[PDB]
């Protein structure tokens, strides 16, 4: 039971554990392609790793040898599978194989087959007791890591485990409100909780959203929230915003402000309102202030606006 | 003179509103750093001075493709990659693959495919998705009837079926989980060689729009953040399955589009985070899909011209903040080179340089004249010749 880095490893080849069985090669062909020139130390373990595989052979010995050719590429998927053969069969005590997979992870968040093993395991035995503590400190050292939030969504449902997430939310919302995979999670939590069709909760969420914007104008996460939880039932159905937006206009100005009126008056038009030709330019207007001048990089398409619009509520 | 270096473009900085996060600093650093890069094109620009790296970049992909140095041990499992990447980026640059190192090609993934389907990582391991996409599309790629027909079409459609759910979603491999991505994989596969069965994807369509959330992107499995790798995935694998209007297209574009950065010139994966440099396939990639939709359903306002992504902007960027002098190419400035990116960054600027859509043909070409890339398929990604040869090869079975 060593280590791949202890400065005393040895490699599989000169060792006597290891003696009774033929190690087997790689078979890139006679002539081969994006082939890697392998270290000596990683090539060895999985020519001893081929061999365990090639011969099925369910031992505690090379269960262990997979935990080396797991290290050498977490990525490698066969490995990984060749691991929960070993861990059934040989009848691995699991929760000391759910402290294995916790400190992989911890030395590489990144990786998508390392935390789908952590994924069987909790389903292997049915408990989530830890996880979202585990899920918090690995987003505490990346707020946006994708996979922490994939298993911590499905955690959450999985166990029906919602209560604190919402709490969860609002917490790394003020440590970075700039953070736009906790404005994912929270419309995860809540249109699953009490879906948004409550007025009291859509109605609390706006303001919240509102007091956001005008707390950090610029931040466009705040925004896009305020813009895909109302343009649900259509963003034309509520007339008091179109004006408050107009009323922040000032000291709260920004393309996202900007944008976000050209949006509400697109739909006012489409659900066939007053001034018609009043508002289909109030849009066209703010169509070019955008593509000409407050958002440039867009040009090509807040013309499209421009032209879909013209093409489609003036004639 | 070039739109990164307008003056009036030292007004697309980040501002904070003076309300500091870990993400205002940390793309504080990015901008502040793609500034000295603008700049130093600001002490001369005496020739045609935006020049991509041919030669340079030709040393890099002729050579890895032969051999790889110890570095590109954790891609051990993950080789087909390694054979797509380099001959889809030697094409786009527009090299070709010499004969002999074809059939060498064609004989390596031949001992990845399983005896029951699909491709594995490499010699000797278990099928999965991601390397059969790469299998495929890099036999698909070299288009000779030698590549065409290392593929086992039978066992590659009995192995799909062994991954797909009642959901209509596909297992990334065999015991695996799954995300978009899986699903634009068997597609894109069963697409090229004609291997689908009319009830292969049935309920997929309705999995892969299930995915689009409040931002207008799509995530990897329901519920999750936009991103653009899956958003790709998610409309090629339904324009595939010809359900691209099954999208809320227009949050989509609304989504994509905004995605580019208005300083960086390039695309971001997400709403606030960095600029990258893959994304200019994964993002600006999925306007040529959305032109192809739009258009599909009539829509009289779609530009002839250009696609709708600032395309000067982005060469701009992939041009001049990507670009290894050693070769291949990079994330963001000074983040290492990789065969992925390396042809991600080159695809990007493919997209980039080249508008099409019926008859109009109008391309840009920001550099000098000799940086005009290869067209690629904005579907699978592989130029668009060897798209056709392909099927009409296989629609012959
Ligand atoms: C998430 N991401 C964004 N840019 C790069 C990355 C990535 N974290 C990554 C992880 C998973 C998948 Cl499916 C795709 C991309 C990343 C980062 C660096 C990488 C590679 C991948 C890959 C790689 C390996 C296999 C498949 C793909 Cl698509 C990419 C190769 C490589 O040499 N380097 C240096
Ligand atoms: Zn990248």
């Amino acid at each position: 039971f060593l280590s791949l880095d202890s400065p005393t490893y040895v490699l599989y080849r000169d060792r006597a554990e290891w003696a009774d069985i033929d190690p087997v090669p790689q078979n890139d062909g006679p002539s081969p392609v994006v082939q890697i020139i392998y270290s000596e130390k990683f090539r060895d373990v999985y020519d001893y790793f081929r061999a365990v595989l090639q011969r099925d052979e369910r031992s505690e010995r090379a269960f262990k040898l997979t935990r080396d050719a797991i290290e050498l590429n977490a990525a490698n998927y066969t490995v990984w599978h060749f691991r929960r053969v070993l861990l059934r069969s040989l009848q691995k005590d699991l929760q000391e194989e759910m402290n294995y997979i916790i400190a992989i992870i911890e030395e590489q968040p990144k990786n998508y087959q390392v935390w789908h093993h952590r994924r069987v395991l909790v389903e292997w035995l049915k408990d989530p007791s830890q996880e979202l503590e585990f899920i918090a400190d690995i987003l505490n050292q990346d707020a946006k890591n994708y996979h922490a939030w994939q298993h911590r969504q499905w955690v959450i449902q999985e166990f029906r485990l919602w209560d604190n997430e919402l709490q969860y939310v609002d917490q790394l919302l003020k440590e970075d409100v700039r953070n736009n995979s906790v404005w994912n999670q929270r419309h995860f939590v809540i249109s699953n909780t009490t879906g948004y069709s409550d007025r009291a909760v859509l109605e609390r969420e706006v303001q919240y959203t509102l007091e956001m914007i005008k707390l950090v104008p610029h931040n466009e996460s705040a925004w896009n929230y305020l813009k895909g939880i109302l343009q649900d039932r259509g963003l034309s159905r509520y007339p008091n915003l179109l004006n408050q937006l107009l009323d922040l206009q000032p000291s709260h100005s920004s393309p996202y402000l900007i944008a976000f009126l050209v949006d509400i008056y697109e739909d006012m038009l489409e659900n066939q309102c007053d001034n018609k030709e009043d508002i289909l330019n109030k849009a066209l207007e703010l169509c070019e202030i955008l593509a000409k001048e407050k958002d440039t990089i867009r040009k090509e398409y807040w013309r499209y606006i421009g032209r879909s619009l013209q093409s489609k509520h003036s004639r | 003179p070039l739109y990164s270096l307008r003056p009036e473009h030292a007004r697309e900085r980040l501002q904070d509103d003076s309300v500091e996060t870990v993400t205002s600093i940390e793309q504080a650093k990015v901008e502040e750093k793609i500034q000295e890069v603008f700049s130093s094109y600001k002490f001369n620009h005496l020739v045609p001075r935006l020049v991509l790296q041919r030669e340079k970049h030709f040393h890099y992909l002729k050579r890895g493709l032969r051999q790889l140095t110890d570095a590109y041990e954790c891609l051990d499992a993950s080789r087909p990659w390694l054979c797509y990447w380099i001959l889809h980026s030697l094409e786009l640059l527009d090299e070709p693959i010499p004969q002999i190192v074809a059939t060498d090609v064609c004989q390596f993934l031949e001992l990845c495919q399983s005896p029951d389907g699909g491709f594995g990582g490499g010699p000797g391991q278990y099928p999965h998705l991601a390397p059969t996409y790469a299998a495929v599309n890099a036999l698909c790629i070299i288009g000779t009837e030698e590549a065409y027909n290392v593929i086992n079409r039978e066992k590659l459609l009995q192995y799909l079926y062994s991954l797909k759910q009642p959901d209509g979603s596909f297992l990334m491999h065999v015991g695996g989980e799954v995300d978009v991505r899986s699903a634009y994989c068997a597609a894109s596969v069963a697409s090229l060689t004609n291997i689908i069965t009319p009830d292969l994807f049935e309920g997929t369509a309705e999995w892969i729009a299930r995915c689009q959330n409040w931002e207008g992107g799509i995530g990897g499995v329901p519920g999750m953040e936009a991103h653009g790798g899956y958003t790709f995935c998610g409309l090629a694998a339904l324009v595939i399955l010809k359900k691209e209007r099954s999208l809320n297209l227009k949050s989509l574009l609304q989504w994509v589009t905004s995605r580019q950065m208005r300083f960086e010139g390039g695309f971001q994966g997400r709403c606030n985070k960095l600029v990258d440099g893959c994304y200019s396939f994964w993002q600006a990639g999925l306007l040529p899909l959305l032109h192809r939709a739009l258009h599909a359903q009539g829509d009289p306002a779609l530009s002839m011209s250009h696609w709708m992504f600032h395309q000067q902007a982005l060469q701009e960027y992939i041009l001049m903040c990507c670009q290894c002098p050693a070769g291949g190419l990079l994330d963001k400035p000074g983040k290492s080179r990789d065969f992925y990116h390396t042809c991600y960054c080159l695809s990007g600027l493919s997209i980039a340089q080249h508008f099409g859509s019926g008859a109009m043909l109008h391309d840009v070409v920001m550099g000098v004249p000799e940086n005009v890339l290869q067209p690629t398929h904005p579907v699978y990604n592989i130029g668009p010749d060897k798209v056709i040869q392909a099927t009409t090869h296989f629609l012959q079975k």
